[PDB]
């Protein structure tokens, strides 16, 4: 009949294929209630700091300082030298190094000796 | 369009190929073949500054009609007669072409029917 | 799943927003008006045939195999309307929204052009000033404990004073300034 | 902004993960932190992974442009999934049927110009001939220099 | 003075903007018509197309053999 | 280009275009008449009238603002307001 | 079910507001107070005088520096007459006429 | 700053096809009750439209007029 | 070049003497008088040098970066006179004391004939710059990054003193004309290597070069302004600097010596440019950029060609001048939203036009547009390093958009989309600012009309 639709990395499920917003479960009415709530409590506290005339300035955001802290600050204390990091930072940090580094060798001794037997053409090569 | 598909989709020994022509010399079935004479020297054809392309040999009706172009501004519509002998003579050349084309296949057919002639007999 | 008034979206909920979403499509197919009556009759029907379907789970399983049908049978481009997310000219005045904040740093050179404007200006502030504590008093008073459960919010309540978070909902930009 | 709001190591202990949660803003169920493989992740959650084009896009946001709430926990790749770059909203037709049609279409013109650069296309006419040598002196030749005579004859 | 926005019912034109639009129609379908009639040659054909098939040997230098 | 919109033509247009239903009477509706309770209509049947109005005024009502309009004068308040007539 | 009637003294009361503030938005016709303060001159200033100045600059700037201002020499046919030695260049063979 | 919309009941759906489509669901025991609300789009100035090769010889006949007195101009001013 | 020092060493009565309310004014004066001054370092011949005595000589190459110097120290005095308003009189003296020493001390490092005079000087620039990174600096991480950047330099640069000792001992001499005169090949021994080695790992960490830079990330975000203009427009040139001076005398090792340093920067300069497309933060951001700009510069100086000379010459020049401009609209923003995260303030183009303007320009300046002199830099590095081999072009051209697709990104989300709802104190810009982008745009733009005279001592 039809095809069916699967999910990829970059083209995830549509909402309405999902079988679990069908789910009308009582379990789920407490969890979304509790969704609601925690952004109804946010919003409020967002809106009521937000329409405030007093207030000029920035309305800062505890999430944007833990993501950036996050992002840059936290990322040191929270590594562990293990197998994987190893095995990663030596083939992600030393592989191409040592790639270009034969590429460039290889280009640059095959030219030296064509050059120094006088048959690579440089006739009007005198910029350098 | 016919040549691309008897080539192709028959046999290449009688179709001639276009890459290198003739593979036969010109006296051959051919006494007293006289060549193509030229109208222009290559001195004036030099100064009038012509298309490699364009030196071709029949770049006399080429030189009349820039020179028409030239001293017809810019009454720019009125030097049909000249490059209508330009391309004519164009046409003749390209007719000339294709009669060496039908040469060069004739003379391989002649080669084709030949050969299994003398393969046969003997 | 997403929405300001209410945590879910309830079956006929479901229903409504598929049947919306099926004839615009539908009418993205079939670009000719009169073929596209005969073919939303036709879906009318269909949608009438199983209206008065009383379990649950049945009305569950016709809608999972409608939105089977209908992801089956999308346009890949419908049609959009130019304003609507996803449009040809969407959110495309966004720079000329200016807030009105601004005013209040123009210069009193440039302010000496418009001064009823900017009395009026002045007396809007003046109201703003005069209503937020009596707006945060009944938000106080109104919510029960724990935090409020939704993001609806209520109306002025008594005589002479102004509902409550107002501000930036009456004096947003226009939508062609 | 105090120190017990930053982020911190990895939770193990389930009241440390309820504590996260409650930092978070977000519910103790809901909250699933990254593995803990070091690679300095730490108490961060992980997120649904989906891009800002897939959120709503009617109803009312903090930030309209970014569809973002304030307070709301927001992705660890953030920067990477707003909407002026990569999306990852569902396709009419499956990503797998995609790569397939356009590398066969892609190959397919790939071969087919191979083959007709290998079986050209012309005309039934011998080569072009020029005078004076096929023009010897005007391609650059050398007068100094003799030639070969070559001539073209009449047909 | 300036075009009045009507409700379900065709809209107001001017004489000016129909009449240019004829008149560069007809100005476009003339100018075909002319240079058709005048060259007819750049659509058909310049020069006769010789077949190969009709030349005798003779005038190819054919040896009989 | 774009005329500038009014209220009592805006009231004019969802009425001129409310007549036009033949599942309504002409002679019955006034802009408080409610579509399933004073007009015995269906909740397709509004559905259907709010794509009309989508269809009449050029842009898109989103659903969840479709789901509360159920008097014209509703539909009328709600066009003013995302239109923002009256300056 | 629409709106509940506190939605709808909400809506009320904020499209009211909305509406005085839109009416507030108009102008005053003293508004804005803004303090008091040759036919074909773009054919001269814009045109002859920067041929005026550019031709000055070509002529006694750019073309005293050899190969600044390289031509390419005029085409010769076979029919014309020279200015500046005055030779006649001689006319073309007769054409073998092929019509 | 006034606008005034012409009558609601002159749009009928009779001639146009509306009244086909009507009359097919009718035959197939449905019927369609927005066709008074597209009534206006194939009546009045809307309807007789023309095809692909009326639209493509638009001004023809003005344009061979004038094609049948320039040859014959030409025709006079070369004797 | 005693007429430079002397007036540079006379500031600091000017700004020790002055009132509580005029310090800036005479600051300012006398410093853009100074640089005025400074056009007469350009009587330049095309095969001598100028020679003024035995202690100060000044070719090509260090009179650009000497101009620039002594152009940008008004830049600096200007720009850091909003956070400091507030500050105790005695502690804004000691800052402008500590930007005079420091331009002192490079204006004579930059002049030193006679090499360990160079390597003196060179190493009296760190304390006045850590000195400001350490006390003016805001956040916590000023301390670390001080830390981190001392040890670097110091541990980078010690063997570079002790092998200056050992040229001293061995050739006789230290004076760059002698030397210029006297410079013997170099063998191939390990002793040599180290040698080698010891002379370049100093300005390897100065460029600074990719694996070492991890002090520039946190000392141009947590330094003040004026730190960030000294930073990013002088040491690393100077380090250049450094770079070409002594690369005359290890030769011909390097021709094989360099093979994975030029590697280092030739897939660095790609790395840190990936890195600023994934930058939360814009102060970060300009220096991975500055990162990537000085890996080019590294890689034109090791394959010592005269159009990579002249092209690194111009580059250094050029890219001073934008990360100049470029950190301080970023400090503006940050002045304005008192956050130094990218995506918080957003859309200012349509409450800061001209601001805008001069984002846009300097963008376009970035991303290395013609005819401007960073394109004239970048473009003759690139010829001379397709001139050393053939698949490099590729290395440049992914980086060619790569710089693109940050800049422009840098360039959207501070100006472009829907701006902020709840910063509502977004004040217009102020004369200082727009005065501030147009000293430092305008000769940048003028240079692109005459630049032969930044094109390095072999033009
Ligand atoms: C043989 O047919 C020689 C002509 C060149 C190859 C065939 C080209 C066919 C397509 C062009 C002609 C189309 C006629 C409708």
């Amino acid at each position: 009949s039809f095809p069916k639709y699967e999910p990829s990395r970059l083209a995830s499920l549509p909402t309405t294929l999902d079988p679990a917003e069908y789910d009308i479960s009582s379990e789920t009415r407490k969890a979304q209630a509790e969704r609601l709530a925690i952004r109804s409590r946010l919003k409020r506290e967002y809106q009521l700091q937000y329409n405030d005339p007093s207030r000029r300035g920035v309305v800062e955001d505890p999430a944007l300082i833990r993501w950036t802290c996050a992002r840059s600050a936290n990322v040191y204390p929270n590594f562990r030298p293990n197998t994987k990091t190893s095995l990663l930072g030596a083939l992600f940090g030393i592989g191409p190094l040592i790639f270009w580094y034969y590429v460039f060798k290889t280009d640059r001794d095959r030219k030296e000796k064509l050059i120094q037997e006088g048959k690579l053409d440089r006739t009007f090569n005198i910029s350098y | 369009g016919a040549h691309l598909a008897r080539r192709y989709l028959g046999d290449a020994s009688v179709e001639p190929e276009p890459l290198r022509m003739p593979t036969f010399p010109p006296d051959y079935g051919f006494p007293e073949r006289k060549e193509r004479e030229m109208v222009a020297t290559q001195q004036e054809m030099n100064d009038a500054q012509l298309v490699l392309q364009q030196r071709d040999y029949c770049a006399h009706y080429l030189i009349r009609f820039l020179k028409c172009k030239r001293d017809s501004f810019p009454n720019f519509l009125a030097c049909k007669h000249e490059q209508h002998d330009w391309d004519y003579c164009e046409h003749l050349d390209y007719v000339k072409r294709m009669k060496e084309f039908e040469r060069e296949r004739r003379l391989l057919q002649r080669k084709k029917r030949r050969e299994q002639r003398e393969a046969d007999m003997a | 799943a997403f929405l300001p008034s209410a945590a879910y979206l309830t079956h006929q909920q479901k229903v409504l927003q598929l049947y919306k979403r099926a004839l615009r499509h539908l009418e993205s197919r079939c670009v000719h008006r009169d073929k596209y009556r005969y073919f939303a009759c036709l879906l009318r029907a269909r949608f009438d045939e199983h209206k008065n379907e009383k379990d649950m789970v049945k009305a569950t399983q016709l809608l999972r195999e409608a939105e089977k049908e209908f992801w089956h049978g999308q346009h890949p481009q419908p049609y959009i309307f130019p304003e609507s997310p996803g449009g040809t000219s969407y959110e495309r005045y966004e720079c000329y929204k200016v807030p009105e904040w601004c005013l209040d740093d123009w210069h009193p050179s440039e302010k000496a052009m418009y001064p009823d404007y900017f009395a009026k200006r002045e007396q809007w502030k003046k109201l703003r000033r005069e209503s937020w504590e009596r707006e945060v008093k009944q938000l106080q008073e109104e919510t029960p404990v724990g935090g409020p459960r939704t993001e609806a919010l209520p109306p002025a309540r008594k005589q002479g004073d102004l509902p409550p978070l107002w501000w930036h909902i009456v004096t947003r930009p226009r939508e062609r300034p | 902004i105090t120190k017990d709001m930053l982020p911190g190591p990895y939770p193990k202990t389930p009241e440390e993960r309820a504590a996260a949660a409650k930092k978070y803003n977000m519910r103790v169920e809901d909250y699933e932190p990254y593995p803990d493989d070091g690679m300095g992740y730490g108490d961060y959650p992980k997120l649904p992974d989906r891009s800002q084009q897939e959120r709503d896009p009617w109803y009312d946001w903090d930030h309209p442009d970014l569809r973002l709430n304030w307070g709301e926990p927001m992705h660890w790749d953030l920067d990477m999934y707003i909407r002026n770059r990569v999306d990852t909203s569902p396709t009419p037709v499956n990503w797998n049927l995609m790569c397939k049609h356009l590398f066969g279409f892609v190959a397919f013109m790939l071969f087919m110009f191979w083959v007709g650069e290998t079986y050209p296309t012309y005309q039934p006419v011998g080569p072009k001939q020029y005078p004076y040598n096929n023009l010897y002196l005007e391609r650059g030749g050398d007068p100094n220099k003799e030639p070969e005579p070559v001539v073209h004859y009449e047909i | 003075a300036h075009i009045e926005p009507r409700y379900r019912q065709f809209p107001q034109l001017t004489r000016s903007q129909v009449i240019q639009a004829e008149f560069f129609s007809a100005t476009m379908w003339f100018w075909i018509l002319w240079r058709f009639w005048h060259d007819s040659d750049a659509v058909l054909g310049h020069f006769p197309y010789p077949d190969p098939s009709q030349w005798t040997d003779e005038e190819l230098g054919i040896p009989p053999d | 280009d774009a005329p500038p919109l009014t209220l009592e033509g805006i009231k004019d247009r969802v009425l001129y275009v409310l007549k036009l239903y033949d599942k309504i009477d002409p002679e019955k509706l006034s802009v408080n008449s409610h579509f399933m309770k004073d007009l015995g209509l269906d909740s397709l049947d509004q559905v259907e009238i709010i794509m009309a109005m989508e269809d009449e005024f050029g842009f898109e009502i989103p659903d969840i603002d479709a789901e509360k309009l159920m008097c014209p004068q509703e539909i009328v308040d709600y066009i003013a307001d995302k239109k923002d007539v009256y300056e | 079910s629409g709106y509940t009637p506190d939605e709808k003294l909400r809506l009320q009361q904020l499209r009211e507001l909305r509406r005085r503030w839109l009416k507030d938005q108009e102008l005053s016709p003293r508004e804005p107070v803004l303090p008091p303060r040759r036919h074909s001159i773009f054919a001269f200033t814009h045109v002859l005088i920067p041929v005026w100045i550019i031709h000055y600059y070509l002529k006694y700037h750019v073309t005293t520096k050899p190969y600044t201002i390289v031509e390419k020499k005029p085409r010769i046919f076979p029919g014309d007459t020279i200015l500046e030695t005055g030779e006649v260049i001689p006319p073309m063979k007769e054409f073998p006429d092929q019509h | 700053s006034k606008m005034e919309l012409p009558d609601y009941k002159q749009w009928k759906i009779e001639g146009t096809p509306l009244e086909t489509v009507q009359e097919k669901l009718a035959a197939r025991g449905l019927r369609d009750p927005w066709g008074r609300n597209e009534a206006w789009r194939y009546m009045g100035g809307f309807a007789n439209n023309v095809s692909f090769v009326g639209a493509l010889l638009k001004g023809f006949k003005w344009g061979f007029a004038a094609f049948v007195v320039a040859v014959g101009a030409e025709y006079y001013l070369e004797s | 070049m005693l007429k430079y020092i002397i007036p540079t060493m006379m500031l600091m009565p000017l700004t020790w003497l002055s009132k509580n309310s005029m310090i800036w004014i005479n600051t300012t004066l006398h410093s853009l008088l100074i640089s005025l001054t400074s056009l007469l370092l350009l009587n330049q011949f095309g095969d001598n040098s100028l020679n003024f005595s035995l202690t100060f000589f000044s070719d090509s190459l260090s009179t650009p970066l000497l101009i620039l110097t002594m152009w940008l120290l008004p830049l600096m005095l200007m720009a850091s006179q909003h956070h400091l308003s507030k500050e105790n009189l005695a502690r804004k003296k000691l800052f402008i004391s500590m930007l005079i020493l420091l331009q002192l001390f490079l204006i004579m490092t930059f002049t030193a004939t006679e090499l360990i005079f160079f390597y003196i000087m060179f190493e009296a620039t760190l304390v006045p710059t850590l000195i400001i990174i350490t006390r003016w600096g805001n956040q916590t991480e000023r301390l670390n990054a001080g830390l981190y950047f001392l040890f670097y330099t110091l541990a980078g640069s010690l063997p570079l003193l002790v092998a200056l000792i050992y040229i001293q001992n061995t050739m006789g001499s230290l004076n760059f004309l002698i030397l210029q005169y006297w410079v013997q090949p170099m063998p191939n021994s390990w002793s040599n290597t180290f040698m080698w080695l010891a002379c370049m790992m100093a300005f390897m960490v100065k460029m600074p070069l990719y694996g070492l830079h991890l002090w520039l990330p946190k000392a141009h975000v947590e330094a003040p302004i004026a730190g960030s203009m000294v930073l990013a427009a002088i040491l690393l040139k100077l380090g250049g600097y450094g770079m070409m001076r002594i690369t005359l005398l290890l030769n011909p090792i390097t021709d094989f010596m360099a093979y994975p340093f030029i590697m280092l920067s030739l897939w660095g300069m790609i790395m840190t440019s990936s890195i600023c497309l994934r930058q939360t933060d814009l102060k970060s951001l300009i220096a991975y950029s500055s990162v990537s700009h000085m890996a080019l510069v590294i890689v034109a100086i090791l394959i010592q060609t005269p159009w990579s000379y002249m092209g690194a010459t111009a580059l250094m020049i050029a890219h001073g001048l934008t990360s100049s401009m470029l950190f301080c609209l970023a400090n503006s923003n940050y002045e304005r939203v008192h956050s130094r995260t990218m995506i918080l303030a957003r859309g200012l183009q349509t409450l800061l036009p001209l601001m805008a303007a001069w984002w846009l320009l300097a963008s376009l300046t970035n991303l290395a547009l013609p005819p401007s002199i960073n394109l004239i830099g970048e473009l003759f590095v690139v010829m001379s390093t397709f001139s050393w081999s053939n698949i490099t072009i590729i290395l440049m051209g992914l980086n060619m958009v790569i710089t693109a697709l940050y800049s422009l990104y840098m360039l959207i989300t501070t100006q472009r989309g829907k701006h902020t709802h709840h910063i509502n104190n977004i004040l217009p810009s102020f004369t200082r600012e727009n005065a501030l982008m147009s000293l430092h745009m305008l000769p940048l733009l003028l240079l692109s009309l005459n630049p032969k005279i930044i094109l390095g001592p072999l033009y």
